[PDB]
């Protein structure tokens, strides 16, 4: 469920 | 610019920390880089996170060997303008040993006088230097932009009057380079996944951006999923 800094960092 | 903020003891410990401290700060930089870049924008999620796991430490390292090559004609290792230190400053035998082979690099910086539009193109090769053993999510748009970037790379070297009558060997010297950051980023890494694995006994800290990408990457490399590209291997 919760995302990986790389994850949030590549789609906010 | 991300300064190191470098403190405490002078210990292999404390300095590992400190460089960690600051590769999580760069990361956040190379994300944001890599996001809008022509083509990688275009790759699945999966895709784009995939090789940014792979490659970080090569990104790193090539942009180490940039501040370096700049600031100091390649004399000194330019982690931050606060952290700047070669190999004679290591008293341990592998710590020596990495920071002569970075050096070694950035001296090839100073070698063909690499231009900051070599760089560029360059740095991205190096974001699509390594893919999973079965290909990537979207392998056929992976290829087209990696191919894409190689005859940027190629056009820019060969059509510069700074090249002429040697401008397809100096293509061949970069692609040589590209080749030969394989072999010393694999080292990197191996340093890297040691004291990661080790963290409590070695008493050397990750930021938390590095703790999730190494444990996501070590499984990969570990299992011999991670698939080097090579221009002359
Ligand atoms: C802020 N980083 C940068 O500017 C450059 C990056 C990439 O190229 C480097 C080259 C280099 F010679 C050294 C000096 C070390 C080997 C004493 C470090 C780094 N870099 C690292 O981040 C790094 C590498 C291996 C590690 C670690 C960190 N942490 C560990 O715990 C051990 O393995
Ligand atoms: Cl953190």
């Amino acid at each position: 469920q919760q995302k990986s800094l790389l994850q949030q960092l590549l789609t906010e | 610019i991300v300064y190191a903020g470098y403190d405490k003891p002078d210990t292999a410990e404390n300095l590992l920390s400190t460089l960690n401290r600051l590769a999580g700060k760069q990361m956040i930089q190379v994300v944001k880089w890599a996001k809008v870049l022509p083509g990688f924008k275009n790759l699945p999620l999966e895709d784009q996170i995939t090789l940014i796991q792979y490659s970080w430490m090569s990104l790193l390292s090539f942009a180490l060997s940039w501040r370096s090559y700049k600031h100091t004609n390649s004399q000194f290792l330019y982690f931050a303008p606060d952290l700047v230190f070669n190999e004679e400053k290591m008293h341990q035998s592998a710590m020596y040993e990495l920071c002569q082979g970075m050096h070694q690099i950035s001296l090839q910086f100073v070698r063909l006088q690499l231009t900051f539009e070599e760089y560029t193109i360059m740095k991205v090769l190096l974001l699509l230097s390594t893919i999973p053993k079965d290909g990537l999510k979207s392998q056929a748009a992976f290829e087209e932009m990696r191919t894409n970037y190689i005859k940027e790379l190629r056009k820019m070297v060969t059509k510069s009057p700074n090249n002429s009558g040697q401008s397809w060997q100096r293509f061949y010297q970069l692609t040589k380079l590209l080749d030969s950051m394989h072999d010393l980023v694999s080292d990197l890494l191996e340093f890297c996944f040691y004291t990661f694995r080790e963290s409590h006994a070695l008493k050397v800290e990750f930021p938390a951006m590095l703790v999730e990408i190494i444990s996501d990457q070590l499984p990969k490399v570990e299992s011999g999923n991670a698939k080097p590209l090579y221009f002359h291997r």
